[PDB]
């Protein structure tokens, strides 16, 4: 009986495969090669806010451009003025570990998780002047990995149990569950109109979601190893994944495969953050090797690179203006840079 | 233009009062000590996802923690445990005639001996189970002779110490263990880390606690020693 | 997509001889450390060999040291396990298993709770 | 003889240029980067700074007084250069001997150690050190405490006995103390790394210990003893009991600690090797 | 097993049936969108200094 399955399998896989391969009439890199290069991207320091203890280990910006949140791994969740580097929050956490934070596009919620298995709400208004804790979330059977938020009355989370989940805050139940993975679950993205998201698994593999209906539409798969990071293409129509073999590459969801590749041969070490800048030109991505790197996304040639740092860089942030870059590492410092 | 001068005022009063408490807060948090104690819920009271211990010991603080919560892929959360003092590992050891636990332990180790984000590490050794070993090398059916085949061209070692009331086939079985362990680890290390290997039983109230003490003291002291160039 | 096939297998008296081959599509096969283990009928799995990049650096376990023998070619993209003198207690099903990052000396690669990248396996069985 | 100008010229001059180099090296290296800042690295610092101080500022007109064998800048200045000679070397050696203290308490209550170094208590030491230095320097030289052409510093009896044994003997004896213990220790930590693995090599257990606490207190001894000690005999027997060639030898081998400071407290240093 | 194959089974097939469009149309969208938005990208053209928050 498995062997009938398991031929079913193959023949459907041969279909896809055969199906796929009809439609790669071109390549990426012969109809965008009459375009002129972008030329030298060279960015400048430009404020460095310093205070945390340990590793910081994730950074979200805020809708207005001016305000951002950082987790650090001693039990801290700072609130930071960037045009002033004032600090204008510090809230200490129960659980030291903490692997995620979020903030909401209203400026009133943050969200925090990590090894403890539940996703902690805190308020920001606080009539009474003070940051309480204002809802706890339980049920994952794994550590949470990504939180982010849908309006002041939803989230979405990621655990690794192989599992995604979607959350109402007032009752505290789950409403959906997204299982169909095989290994853990790192990253996730939302779409500008927050109808579809993507999850990028501990197995070469992404999948895209529907959020209102709860089931797999389509997956991805071109990698050899572990996929570390995502994001949308700022049109919606595209992803970018960086992953643990010192690959990044760019899949586009009409044609249902991939386009291009982005790698080198000095680079033998893995990718920690992947971004992309307002217009969709060029590309972020965050290294071990201590120090990002900026590639053109219609040429496959590295641009520029930006070093400053003297450990493993952690987290990576785009502005929503395209005004300003925000990286954090483990030598518990985070850097804006610019250019000029 | 008052109103600008009043907020530049907030904000200052606001970033002084939150600098004096992290400033209060680095003492407690430089004055701690954490530890990771893995294995492959007894021990645990010798000294949710996670469970969080805290104990003293001659005017010292210790921290505790336990990952029972999680799953068996370990090469992700693993590597959010880069600073701690020790690791501490726990092994159960047997000598009776169905899967080989020794050899899995071992591979264990033998990845967090050489992984890269773990390079600096120390590891406490505990070979749990002692009592086992006794029951099981009375039955004349030998498993260590089963699973290793070496164990025949084996002499105890010239500085065995053994304790009053023990055959010599368990001390030799001990020794054979512990020389196991301790050769993955005189291979690959340049001097950056060493192992430290016990012996319990199957009641660690009033001794896990100086043996850890002991252990930490010797890291810390290496450390601080091999800095100026005397070691 | 990472694929791993195994082919080789069937029934053997004792003290014969017998050989097993696997092989690889979807990735670069000479950067990673590959390994063979081993399930049995009513136990979990265990870990029987394993060769590195080269093929400078071979390690066994205890019970099957002396009689197998492990091989590799990198031209052909392919990993051998040469069995010889078999003993009844070796009845079993073999898998082929990959580690997960390239340019790495660690492993993490027995699990039971369905690890990425190994195959589906080859029953072996040895009796009168 | 000419010659002889020309060879005392040559070492002077090359005397000079090392220790100002070695600790604008040292200034450079620690300001540069920012992996070197830290509460143990502040003592070397000052050692630094008060070392380059007196390596631009008091030692040419020492070779110029040396080789012209006559002061021809009046007399204030002479006493301004008494005082500021006096206050660099004792401070100087007291920063050694904080040093030393630190290193103690770093390796014999490693649990402890952070909870028993700060920052107040950093710069307490500091300001007890520059207040000794000022008074015993300046306070001293103008009130006449210490009186009994030429401009050479003024020694009696109670003046010569309490500085050699406030500035130079119970350090020594301090030092030699706390440096026996620490050896004692690290012999004994040796000789349990090679007794572990009856299959293999060791350490090297003698170039080690033996010779690395061997040079940092014998260059002390050499460049400082001879000094003292020539001090409290000129001060308790007479001027006139004293030969100018031994006097000008002990003064210029005291001046030669400054040059290998750098070289035994920053280039034996891991972190700074490292970094 | 049986459970798992049939999932996945069911999967595959739902995924069989979608539309595709050829590769050189999702090449050209992607160009377009990058050409249209060009002059509103500080990290790519940057703005003089009298309009930078950062200085
Ligand atoms: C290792 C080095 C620093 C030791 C010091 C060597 C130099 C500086 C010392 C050693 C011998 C000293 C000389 C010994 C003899 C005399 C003759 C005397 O009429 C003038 C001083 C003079 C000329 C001394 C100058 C300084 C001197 C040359
Ligand atoms: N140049 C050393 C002079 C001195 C210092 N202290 C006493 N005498």
């Amino acid at each position: 009986e498995l062997d009938q399955l398991r031929q079913e399998a193959e023949q459907l896989k041969n279909q896809i495969r055969d199906a796929r391969k009809a439609c790669a009439d071109a390549t990426l890199s012969q109809i965008t090669n009459n375009i002129d290069p972008v030329g030298r991207i060279q960015m400048r320091t430009r404020r460095t806010l310093r205070g945390h203890l340990a590793k910081i280990y994730a950074m979200h910006w805020g809708t207005d451009s001016r305000l951002l949140v950082s987790a650090s791994q001693d039990g801290k969740l700072i609130i930071w003025d960037s045009y002033t580097t004032n600090k204008v929050h510090a809230i200490p956490l129960r659980s030291s570990w903490v692997m995620t934070c979020a903030y909401a596009p209203s400026g009133n919620y943050v969200a925090c998780g990590g090894l403890d298995n539940i996703c902690s709400i805190y308020n920001l208004k606080t009539r009474e002047g003070n940051v309480r804790v204002s809802r706890e979330l339980a049920g994952h059977t794994g550590y949470l990995s990504c939180c982010r938020f849908l309006d002041d009355n939803q989230i979405v989370t990621s655990s690794g149990d192989t599992t995604c989940a979607l959350w109402d805050i007032e009752t505290g139940q789950q409403t959906t569950t997204f299982t169909g993975h095989t290994g853990d679950v790192m990253s996730l993205s939302l779409a500008p109109d927050t109808r579809l998201f993507v999850s990028g698994a501990c197995d070469a593999s992404a999948k895209l979601w529907d959020v209102r209906e709860g089931m797999c539409r389509q997956t991805f798969t071109g990698h050899e190893s572990d996929i570390n990071a995502i994001c949308f293409f700022p049109n919606g129509n595209a992803f970018a994944t960086g992953s643990d073999d010192a690959t990044c590459r760019l899949f586009d969801l009409r044609a249902d495969q991939e386009l291009m590749t982005y790698s080198h041969d000095n680079i033998i070490c893995g990718i920690t953050s992947v971004s992309f800048s307002k217009s969709g030109r060029l590309l972020l991505a965050g290294y071990d090797d201590f120090n990002c790197n900026v590639w053109d996304a219609l040429k496959a040639d590295r641009a520029g690179v930006l070093a400053g740092h003297d450990n493993r860089v952690s987290c990576l942030g785009v502005t929503d203006d395209g005004m300003a870059v925000a990286t954090g590492s483990w030598d518990s410092f985070l850097k804006i840079w610019n250019g000029s | 233009t008052e109103d600008q001068r009043n907020e530049e005022k907030a904000q200052r009063e606001a970033n002084k009062k939150i600098e004096k408490q992290l400033q209060k807060d680095k003492q407690v948090y430089r004055a701690t000590h954490r530890l990771l104690l893995l294995g492959a819920s007894t021990i645990v009271k010798q000294m949710s996802g996670i469970f969080e211990t805290k104990f003293q010991v001659d005017k010292v603080n210790f921290h505790m923690f336990d990952v029972g919560g999680q799953r068996d892929e370990r090469r992700k959360w693993i590597q959010c445990f880069n600073d701690v003092t020790a690791i501490i590992f726990v092994v159960a050891s047997s000598s009776y005639n169905q899967t080989n636990r020794l050899q899995e332990a071992l591979n264990l180790f033998k990845s967090i001996w050489n992984n890269r984000w773990l390079r600096t590490i120390s590891v406490i050794l505990f070979l749990n189970k002692q009592d086992l070993l006794a029951e099981k090398v009375l039955a004349g059916k030998s498993k260590i002779e089963d699973y290793f085949p070496e164990f025949a061209r084996y002499t105890t070692p010239e500085d065995a110490t053994p304790e009053p009331g023990e055959d010599p086939r368990v001390t030799r079985a001990k020794y054979f263990i512990r020389d196991e362990f301790l050769r993955i680890s005189t291979a690959s290390g340049d001097g950056r880390h060493y192992c430290y290997p016990h012996f319990t039983c199957a009641e660690n109230i009033r001794a896990a606690a100086a043996r850890i003490f002991n252990d930490c003291r010797d890291i810390i002291q290496r450390m601080h020693l091999r800095q100026y160039e005397l070691l | 997509q990472v694929q791993l096939q195994e082919s080789g297998g069937g029934l053997v008296q004792p003290g014969g001889s017998l050989r097993l081959s696997c092989a690889a599509s979807g990735f670069t096969f000479s950067n990673y450390k590959m390994n063979w283990v081993r399930q049995a009928p009513g136990k979990g799995l265990e870990w029987v060999s394993d060769i590195s990049q080269s093929g400078a650096s071979i390690s066994y376990t205890g019970s099957v040291k002396g009689r197998f023998t492990i091989s590799r070619d990198n031209a052909k993209n392919t990993l051998y396990l040469q069995m010889n003198s078999l003993k009844p207690e070796d009845t079993a099903v073999y898998y082929c298993a990959r580690c997960p990052a390239p340019f790495t000396r660690d492993c993490f690669d027995v699990t039971s709770t369905t690890y990425a990248y190994r195959g589906q396996g080859t029953q072996v069985t040895v009796s009168s | 003889s000419t010659a002889c100008k020309i060879t005392i010229t040559v070492v002077l001059a090359v005397l000079i240029l090392i220790t100002v180099a070695g600790n604008v090296v040292v200034c450079l290296a620690v300001g540069l980067n920012r992996r070197l800042r830290n509460l143990t690295n502040c003592f070397i610092v000052s050692l630094a700074i008060t070392d380059l101080l007196l390596g631009l500022l008091v030692l040419p007109f020492s070779a110029i007084y040396q080789l012209s064998c006559k002061w021809s800048f009046g007399k204030v200045f002479c006493n301004i250069y008494t005082s500021l000679d006096v206050m660099l070397c004792t401070a100087s050696i007291l920063n050694l001997f904080m040093i030393s203290l630190d290193r103690y308490c770093a390796v014999m209550d490693p649990l402890r150690y952070p909870v028993l170094v700060t920052p107040v208590r950093v710069a307490i030491s500091l300001v007890l050190i520059w207040v000794i230095s000022i008074t015993l320097s300046f306070l001293s030289i103008h009130l006449g405490w210490n009186s009994r052409s030429k401009c050479k510093v003024q020694v009696n009896e109670v003046y010569g006995l309490v500085d050699g044994l406030v500035t130079f003997y119970l350090p020594l004896l301090i030092m030699c103390i706390t440096y026996y213990r620490i050896f004692k220790v690290a012999r004994d930590q040796a000789k349990r790394i090679n007794h572990i693995s009856s299959w293999k090599a060791a350490t090297i257990r003698e170039h080690k210990a033996t010779v690395t606490l061997a040079a940092v207190m014998g260059a002390f001894i050499i460049c400082w003893f001879p000094y003292f000690t020539a001090f409290v005999y000129r001060g308790l027997r007479g001027d006139d009991a004293i030969n100018e060639v031994l006097e000008a030898i002990v003064l210029w081998l005291g001046y030669a600690n400054s040059a290998l400071n750098p070289i035994l407290y920053a280039a034996l240093n891991r972190d700074f090797r490292t970094g | 097993s049986i459970a798992q194959a049939r999932k996945l089974v069911e999967q595959l097939k739902m995924e069989a049936n979608i539309d595709r469009i050829k590769v050189s149309k999702a090449a050209a969208d992607l160009m377009a969108y990058c050409e249209a938005h060009a002059k509103e990208d500080p990290l790519l053209t940057p703005v003089p200094a009298s309009e930078n928050p950062f200085r």
